[PDB]
């Protein structure tokens, strides 16, 4: 059902907004170090 | 959507109210910077403003 | 002369190691950042931005 | 030394989840305090005069 | 919320009353410091003051 | 010369131990402080500050 995909695809984007989120933090740590 | 528009202008208004305290007494430089920030929030208001009328 | 000479190599080599160690994270982080960016903007176009036939 | 790494790793997230104020606001919030103190004192030095 | 606002201004008032004892006789420095403290309490009063009217 | 020499090592080593002991608590304390801070500001954003979709 394509209408369900729009809920699923936006779910996938949410993982990135917490994966890219973690990558940025790691960059700051070494900068502080 | 209606609620979100009000908040954006409120932040813009705060900078407008807050910008209403620097230009006086000869501090023109500071006022320019504050208004520059508000333009970013104004753009959101314009886009959101038209959409709300369309959705009506 | 030998003991002092060999220690210098250890002094230099040890320095070069941690320096190499530091750069590893800086490039791994930028690897995830680009990778973590690929799968958001890819689907975004798939939805409503890439072209006609987009799901949206 | 590795402890500092974990300290920094968590502290590194501190500036992320709650971004620090911009230098403009720092320049301004302190800027506007110089007037509230003087303006409030303006009514003081004139009232108790 | 109404009660909490009164206490904050009371502390500010105490500093205002207490600040009303230093500026006289030539002790201007002390009065400046007392008013500086009150600004922190004034900020709470302003935020709380507007909220109480809104909640009405 | 040996007995006096060896005692000096004990004198120095004993000094270095308690000095090392002192710093341990100072860093463990700052470990808890940062850790004890993580789980308050993390949920705070989850409630009403982080972004839309926040429970509040």
């Amino acid at each position: 059902a394509p209408e369900d995909l729009l809920e699923r695809l936006l779910g996938e984007m949410e993982l990135e907004l917490i994966e890219l989120r973690r990558a940025l933090a790691q960059t700051i740590a070494t900068f502080k170090s | 959507t209606e609620r979100q528009r009000d908040a954006q202008q409120l932040i813009a208004q705060r900078w407008y109210e807050k910008a209403q305290a620097a230009l006086d007494r000869g501090n023109e430089q500071l006022a320019r910077e504050a208004l520059g920030q508000r333009q970013s929030y104004q753009s959101h208001t314009e886009a959101l403003g038209k959409s709300l009328g369309e959705q009506r | 002369a030998l003991v002092e000479q060999v220690r210098g190599q250890l002094q230099k080599l040890e320095r070069k190691y941690l320096e190499l160690k530091s750069q590893k994270n800086l490039y791994l982080a930028r690897l995830k950042s680009a990778i973590a960016a690929q799968k958001i903007e890819e689907i975004a176009g798939n939805l409503d931005n890439a072209s006609a036939s987009s799901l949206f | 030394e590795r402890i500092e790494t974990k300290i920094l790793e968590l502290e590194a997230e501190r500036e992320l989840l709650n971004p620090p104020p911009s230098p403009l606001d720092k320049k301004f919030e302190q800027w506007e305090e110089q007037q509230a103190v003087e303006a409030t004192l303006a009514a003081m030095k004139a009232r108790r005069s």
